[PDB]
RNA sequence: CCUUUACUAUAGCUUUACAUUGUAUUGGAUACUAACUCGCGGGCGAGGACAGUGUAUGGUGGGU
RNA sequence: GAUCAGGGUUAGUCGGGGCCUAAGGAUAAGCCGAAUGGCGAUUCCGAUGGAAGAACCGGUUAAUAUUCCGGUACUGAUAC
RNA sequence: CUACCCUUGGUCAGGUUGAAGCUGGAGGACCGAAUCGGUAAGCGUUGAAAAGCUUUCGAAUGAAC
């Protein structure tokens, strides 16, 4: 059957990536707690 | 910015009080509207963004004195 | 609203003089056509003068 | 530092005993094709015909220890690069 | 002026379409026309303001002239087209200099004929004149509301107005809904009904017509739960209670009309 | 969570007063244009102290 | 198809990209709004579409092949 | 993922019937593969599968996929 998870590396991007976390006052601001916290991953556009 | 440019009157908040004493945040707004003006001593005209209270300081120490007074506050910036 | 009369005016005249009208027949009429002008202490003054 | 080394594998040495004007060497991987020529021909002294590339990324060296610690080898560029017909290289 | 099919499959028994014998050219003028997107009913924050809108057959737009302002230059009617933008039909006009328009199609006006616009043009059929020019009792749309906007009120096909009286500086008209009311005498109008008078004796016959057409299914109130509607809920059918809409509209005789409006003063007698 | 002629509120709609808001004739109407509003083209039209908006206020208000 | 080491992907034309615009997105002048901001062009971005620049058959390696070699073509720049 | 919508692309073996205008070739027309579904029965129920398999069945130029 199909499963929930189809990928597209377009979509993952454009929805997830660095970019687009930037562009808003509320990503910037999943990005700071991202970085106190001391991830190694910050987004999706670092696994690439 | 729904400021008036010559007293810098702006919105304050405040609550509905029912008979029962429910009490629900309100905004009391600005009696604000947009008007034009003659200046007589530069000539010309103005569109200013002013409240009631505002046009009556205008109808008391004239427009030139007023402008004065509202750009020394910080008012019409 | 105390307005100085630059010019004589219908009905209420006598250029050159200290006149009250309400606040929307000086503000909109008379001062953007220039048949008169604010009466403030400033120009009350200038107009203390008659030389005449 | 275009030049990182020449390439002694199998299939180069049976590819220059068929063309003696055909050589490989491993450059930087932002280099161009114009520069690749330029420098091969400003070191060896040569007159160089043609050069074709291809870009490798390295090999994922996955290790394990409390597991998965990733490692990787440096991305390299290759370079095969044919010399005006009649002249030879030696890497001794 | 329509065809009716035979009852060879269920979807065609009561199905009636217009002849299409006005139309004397197939295809639009490539100056005239431009590609026209869709929209879902959905508005520019992407929310679906508007239901039952969606899907259909591709359409282009054409650009109808409803100012007629080329006043004095005579215009001859060159060919009869299609417009899938409205129910009427619509005529493509050249003018003696060079120039190319729409415009819709007055019922009677033929291929070869000449038309003009003006305050000295004659009152003839698909000719744009001031109301002031116009004579007493006579058909006209296309009519402005304000000078020098453009036609906005009767443009339907089959719809017409007639000019009743005049006052000076206002005209009175009655209108196709049966109301009637004072114009400004600078505005303008066309001479003549609009066309396609037998637009309203087809018959879609089966649903998916609806479904080409651009429109969607429309749900009843009292199928739903009342979560959804007002209307909804029940054990078995049940009537619903006061016809509402979602928002609890009462849908049988409350007036809409803001009863404060300005233009009541040119409004001499209502239906609508 | 849902319903309503359960209670108490409330968005929205609607009434009047004050402000925006003026002038004549004869209060309350009629009339005007300069506040204010809309259209055309790049001033001319059409309205007009109404309308819209702020504050206060009565009514309505399972839409919430 | 596991562990370790070595090796292996070759383009003027192929597929992209460089050019163009759709839905949509970001904006300019402006508009709105406790703040954070929301809107807003003929502007820009954005292919799943349009390009007036052009290649096909065969053979060779353990692993590449309109890319290497053979044969036969085509398309831009540039110098005389 | 799913519901609906927007822009831009693609796909639908073979046979039959015979509307408008002997010819003609329409249709939310017929039979039937691909395909989209999911009628009935059997099986599975620490399953091969957190919804399947086999047989059977519906639609298959359209409100289609
Ligand atoms: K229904
Ligand atoms: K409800
Ligand atoms: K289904
Ligand atoms: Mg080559
Ligand atoms: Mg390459
Ligand atoms: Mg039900
Ligand atoms: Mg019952
Ligand atoms: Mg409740
Ligand atoms: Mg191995
Ligand atoms: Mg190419
Ligand atoms: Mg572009
Ligand atoms: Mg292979
Ligand atoms: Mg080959
Ligand atoms: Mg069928
Ligand atoms: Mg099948
Ligand atoms: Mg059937
Ligand atoms: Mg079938």
């Amino acid at each position: 059957m199909k499963r929930t998870y189809q990928p597209s590396n377009r979509k993952r991007l454009n929805k997830h990536g660095f970019r687009s976390r930037m562009a808003t006052a509320n990503g910037r601001r999943v990005l700071a707690a991202r970085r106190a916290k001391g991830r190694a991953k910050l987004t999706v556009s670092d696994e690439f | 910015s729904k400021i008036c440019q010559i007293t810098g009157k702006k919105a304050m908040v405040g609550n509905n009080v029912s008979h029962s004493k429910r009490r629900t945040k309100r905004v009391f707004d600005v009696n604000l509207f947009r008007k034009k003006f003659y200046w007589v001593e530069q000539d010309c005209w103005v569109v200013l963004r002013i409240s009631a209270a505002g046009l009556r300081l205008i109808n008391k120490i004239g427009l030139d004195a007023a402008i004065k007074r509202a750009a020394e506050k910080g008012f019409l910036n | 609203m105390q307005v100085i009369l630059k010019e004589d005016v219908v009905n209420l005249g006598y250029k050159d003089d200290i006149v009250t009208v309400k606040d929307g027949y000086g503000r909109n009429f008379l001062i953007p056509q220039g048949k008169a002008v604010i009466a403030s202490e400033s120009a009350k003054k200038v107009l203390a003068e008659n030389l005449r | 530092g275009i030049i990182i080394k020449p390439i002694i594998s199998e299939k180069m040495t049976a590819v220059t005993e068929k063309m003696s004007e055909r050589y490989g060497f491993r450059v930087s991987p932002n280099a161009n094709k114009i520069e690749i020529k330029k420098a091969v021909e400003a070191m060896y002294n040569v007159k160089v015909e043609d050069v074709n590339t291809m870009r490798y990324d390295g090999k994922r060296k996955n290790r394990y220890t409390s597991g998965l610690i990733r490692g990787k080898e440096a991305s390299f560029k290759k370079a095969i690069v044919t010399l005006k017909k009649g002249e030879t290289i030696d890497f001794f | 002026g329509i065809r009716k099919l035979k009852p060879t499959t269920p979807g065609q028994r009561h199905k009636v379409i217009g002849a299409f014998d006005k139309i004397t050219a197939s295809t639009p003028e490539k100056s005239l026309v431009v590609g026209k997107k869709k929209t879902g009913g959905r508005n520019n924050t992407g929310k679906m303001t508007m239901r039952y809108i969606g899907g259909g057959h591709k359409q282009k737009y054409r650009f109808i002239d409803f100012k007629r302002t080329k006043d004095g230059i005579p215009a001859t009617v060159k060919t009869i087209e299609y417009d899938p933008n409205r129910s009427s039909r619509i005529a493509l006009l050249y003018y003696a200099d060079g120039a190319k328009a729409y415009i819709i199609a007055p019922d009677g006006l033929e291929v070869g004929h000449t038309v003009m616009s003006g305050s000295e043009a004659a009152p003839e059929v698909g000719n744009a004149l001031p109301l002031a020019n116009i004579p007493v009792g006579t058909i006209i749309h296309n009519i402005e509301l304000r000078p020098g906007q453009g036609a906005k009120m009767v443009r339907s096909a089959g719809s017409f107005a007639q000019l009743t009286s005049r006052e000076g500086t206002y005209v009175v008209i009655k209108m196709p809904s049966g109301e009637v009311r004072r114009i400004l005498s600078t505005c303008k109008a066309t001479i003549g009904s609009v066309g396609n008078s037998d637009h309203a004796l087809e018959k879609s016959g089966k649903a998916g017509r609806s479904r080409w057409l651009g429109r969607r299914p429309h749900n009843r109130g009292v199928v739903m739960n009342p979560v959804d509607h007002p209307m909804g809920g029940g054990e078995g059918r049940q009537s619903g209670g006061h016809p509402r809409s979602r928002k609890g509209l009462y849908a049988k005789g409350l007036k809409t009309r803001a009863p404060k409006k300005h233009s009541s003063k040119y409004i001499i007698e209502r239906r609508k």
